[PDB]
């Protein structure tokens, strides 16, 4: 739908069936509150368990569509512009792109060949660290974050006596603002993410309902309950 | 004057209550009615509609 749809459906699910019978919203709050509620069904719809189905990202063909226009391959830039300290020794710095919400697949190319990178936690690595080798099996490399700097660096720790020549990561792009008309016009100076003008949902139609009624759920507890409403409905802010 | 109620201004005779509504004397003035809502007063409220 488009955004001056998003605001007369929202109008027509909250403030009644247009009746003014419910506290008026401004289109900038409406802006708002549209974003926070993409967000919000972005994270819900990932976690399995924040939704009531008990599915994730790719558990079917639904959230497949859902986040469909959403995942992004971009390639990692070598950090060697800053020669900060790494924490393992064998570790080549790379730096992700900025748009990034969530990371789903990532690998990297070497001159052995093709290996999956595998997140590997704070635990996992001191364990794996305390044995004989110290390197990962034939096929897979490690991965961990380190020292970033309004940014994501990732320090890609691949078996020794090999090289890196490139660094694929297929992730979920960050969702663009929802706005339904120009901030610039009415108010002074507000913003979404940074961005003042009209914004349409970069998002599949699948999604666009839900958001829709997320967005009214989230503006009749605000403006219409009370702190038991907006502590319960936090719940499924994550 | 008899039954009717009649005002004088500019040099001519104006019967009123027989034109047509919020016309004086050839022309439209408004109408308005103002009134407190103070329910609760102790309180802060927001009134929304």
């Amino acid at each position: 739908m488009n955004v001056n749809e998003f605001s007369n459906e929202f109008d027509v699910l909250y403030n009644n069936i247009m009746s003014n019978a419910a506290p008026g919203l401004n289109e900038y709050e409406k802006s708002v509150l549209l974003t926070k509620a993409q967000e919000e069904i972005v994270k819900n719809y990932f976690e399995p368990a924040g939704n009531k189905y008990g599915k994730g990202l790719d558990d079917s063909p639904k959230r497949q569509i859902d986040f469909s226009e959403l995942i992004k391959v971009g390639e990692g830039v070598l950090n060697t512009s800053a020669p900060t300290i790494t924490f393992d020794k064998r570790a080549k710095v790379y730096d992700l792109p900025a748009d990034l919400f969530l990371v789903i697949n990532e690998a990297v190319d070497t001159n052995a060949g093709t290996k999956q990178i595998v997140p590997i936690s704070y635990s996992d690595y001191t364990r794996l660290m305390s044995r004989p080798y110290k390197e990962p099996v034939k096929y897979q490399a490690w991965r961990i974050i380190t020292t970033s700097i309004n940014n994501i660096s990732v320090e890609l720790i691949v078996n020794s006596n090999e090289t890196i020549t490139d660094y694929k990561v297929r992730y979920i792009r960050r969702p663009a603002p929802i706005i339904t008309t120009n901030l610039s016009s009415e108010y002074g100076d507000v913003t979404i993410n940074g961005v003042s003008t009209v914004s349409e949902c970069e998002l599949n139609p699948i999604i666009h309902s839900e958001i829709l009624q997320r967005a009214v759920e989230l503006a009749k507890a605000a403006y219409q309950g009370d702190l038991q409403a907006s502590v319960e409905l936090g719940q499924r802010s994550e | 004057v008899s039954s009717e109620f009649y005002a004088f201004k500019d040099g001519k005779m104006w019967e009123q209550f027989a034109g047509d509504y919020n016309m004086f004397f050839g022309e439209y003035k408004p109408f308005s009615i103002t009134f407190v809502a103070n329910a609760e007063e102790p309180n802060d409220k927001i009134f929304n509609t």
